[PDB]
């Protein structure tokens, strides 16, 4: 239906299309796809997981019983020893902030397995096995619908502005139509991002800039989120692509040198994006949820499919408008459908849990995205 | 000149091949 | 093989190719090629050194008993004397800055040797001698392979993903392959760089930014990057090139105002930078590593030959992809190989000792760069 | 004013490019080393002209 087409093409590009990853469908329920692996360093191979095992797990009892040449490793990382008793010599009793002194002392060595085929072939070894696993699930399409072109007397305004009318109705309510559908896709995204959380919370409680706390600048904030991409490059493969914020939250509270306003709206940046921060990333303005949070996270793709995100959307196509004369008021209908969900499989240990579980579901999907987080933010209200 | 393989090199290091038995 | 030249060029797109020299083979082992020495100031000539050992040591006992026209050395620099008796009104007891002071107050003169025709012709005398040295060594390709394909129920599920799967499947083996070769150069980046050392360790002790020293900003810490990279200056004929850390070392530290989040990438940085320092060098991101460190360093050439490097990368091809159809299982393996080392000679003082070495022996090149310095950071984690 | 004066051409002189079995290593090398090592002989001759300068 090219007018569907032309309608769906002409409107989406008013939702955040990239905060999200997009995939389509043409079934009733979308098939999507998306990307994981549980713990990151080194080979994810069996001969690997066995000379690690066979090694030492560097119990701090043992950490100075090593001698040059030997291997241990430690949260799956192999380290080879260099010159004798590694952290002989270091006080530090945390055995994690041990390591990081003996590996810039040069006491231990970061270890690579690899080899010559010789080595392997002669051994007849194993290969690495997959790091992410490939998950697929379904999920039902949904829809929203509006019969909110309203015509009568209406009609005669229309005719009054007739000039454009006809598309003007149909473009004002797809518009409408994209907004709701936006506040869908965000309500999804807070929903599913993963609380961030350091030493209870944020340094032991969500971010308060609150008058009785921190009625700053708002450089506290941005330091926060700021580490919210951190997380994202230490828990994943990417960094964030993309923030999304409550204009109180950040468009505005940012706005204070840690947030520039879309100074060029083609580059680095989409049309919908209100700028993009200090530190990159484009940046959403939210505006309508009550929390007031900052979402940071990633949309990712392999050739031409965005295969991750925490948020996937499926429109299914094949945005109609209808007119339907009842009494004297022959009105414009509008209706979307399409899929939207997170990976199932962040919820699951196997197939034998997804198959019982949706990625539509979010009242299940909760804290579960691990390719977002978001900061709650008490704001000097 | 003529009881050895030769294999000539076209850089150094540079290898030669052997059909050594497995043994 | 057009297939492994395919998915090689696709593929390494994804490493951190920059930050390495890279070179090629198509041996068992690469030749791989680069130049250091022993510094650095005006000439390498011997005649101008024996006469620099001719003219003076400038002990501080005999710094005043030079006269107008006399020259001098220091630390292999030539310095002439302006009016009598040079730093006789300079109360300074360190030679090194009174000489300094010497030098701005026009006590005396840096010396050019630049000469007549004459001079040289006349002496037929001696001629310059190189300032650097340029080495070879042979290193060989080791192999890292991934049996990752994982194809069966999964083959199923690619058929009814058939749209892309095919060499979907194959681009996303070959990214986990990228990651774990960035991985491992990376490692053996960590390991080769020198310790940044001032006073005993970045003014006698690693850089300490946590809570039990100075959670400033992180501006102590760009502070202490910008100085790797005079350091490289000083020691070398290069400026920095690139800068790695880790995420909270400073992709999300030096958000705080020393780092731009690539506002820019179809100019002068590469497309898996994060972005770059605000006396930046390309920044690039780890992401595992413990150590949460910074390297800075540099990477060169001549024409075409990327003679300088911390770091050498020869790939060896003939990206392979194989498949194992075992019962129902059709599931792909790649394999990539290439050398990868450090120029063995900043551990030799010659050949004797360079041939019973290997460039790709991390546990003898440890911390003997030249070309790059890491720095440990504590973090207030 | 403008004003006019003369000095001497002056000179610098290296023997660096040196070849031997360094003649073998720039064979083994010889895809790019007759240019290459001309090229890096005259970048560490500007490198001590611009440290004249």
């Amino acid at each position: 239906r090219p007018n569907l087409v032309a309608l769906t093409r002409a409107t989406t590009k008013l939702i955040y299309s990239d905060i999200v990853a997009t995939q389509r469908t043409n079934q009733p329920v979308a098939a999507f796809y998306g990307i994981k692996y549980l713990n990151g360093a080194t080979y994810a191979g069996e001969a690997g997981y066995v000379d690690r095992e066979q090694i030492t797990e560097l119990t701090e009892e043992s950490k100075l019983t090593l001698n040059k040449g030997d291997l241990f490793k430690y949260n799956n990382i192999v380290y080879k020893v260099l010159e004798d008793t590694p952290f002989a010599t270091i006080e530090e009793s945390d055995l994690e902030l041990a390591l990081q002194i003996a590996i810039v002392l040069l006491k231990v060595r970061l270890f690579s397995d690899a080899a010559s085929t010789s080595k392997f072939e002669s051994s007849d070894s194993e290969i690495a096995d997959a790091r992410f696993q490939i998950n697929k699930w379904q999920t039902a399409v949904k829809s929203r619908k509006l019969k909110t072109g309203i015509t009568v007397e209406l009609a005669q305004d229309l005719e009054a502005n007739g000039f454009d009318a006809p598309n003007f109705l149909e473009d004002l309510l797809a518009t409408e139509m994209a907004d709701e559908i936006n506040k869908d896709i965000l309500q999804s995204l807070i929903t599913v991002s993963k609380r961030y959380k350091v030493t209870g919370i944020t340094d032991s409680g969500f971010i308060d800039l609150s008058y009785a706390s921190a009625p700053e600048a708002g450089r506290s904030l941005y330091r926060m989120v700021c580490e919210m991409v951190s997380h994202i490059q230490k828990e994943s493969t990417y960094t964030a692509t993309f923030c999304v914020a409550s204009a109180r939250a950040a468009a505005i509270l940012a706005a204070s040198g840690w947030l520039k306003h879309k100074p060029e709206d083609d580059k680095y940046l989409s049309q919908n994006a209100y700028g993009f921060l200090a530190n990159g990333l484009p940046l959403y303005c939210d505006t309508n949820s009550p929390l007031d949070y900052v979402i940071v996270g990633v949309v990712e793709n392999i050739g031409e499919k965005e295969i991750v995100g925490s948020i996937f959307y499926a429109p299914y196509t094949e945005f109609k408008v209808v007119v339907d004369p009842e009494s004297l008021q022959p009105s414009i209908g509008l209706l979307v459908r399409y899929a939207l969900s997170a990976n199932p499989y962040t919820v699951a240990k196997d197939e034998k849990e997804a198959r019982i579980i949706d990625g539509g579901d979010m009242d299940k999907m909760a804290g579960r995205s691990d390719l977002s987080v978001l900061l709650g933010v008490k704001l000097p209200k | 000149f003529d009881i050895c393989g030769v294999q000539p090199m076209n850089s150094p290091t540079g290898q030669v091949f052997a059909l050594r038995a497995v043994y």
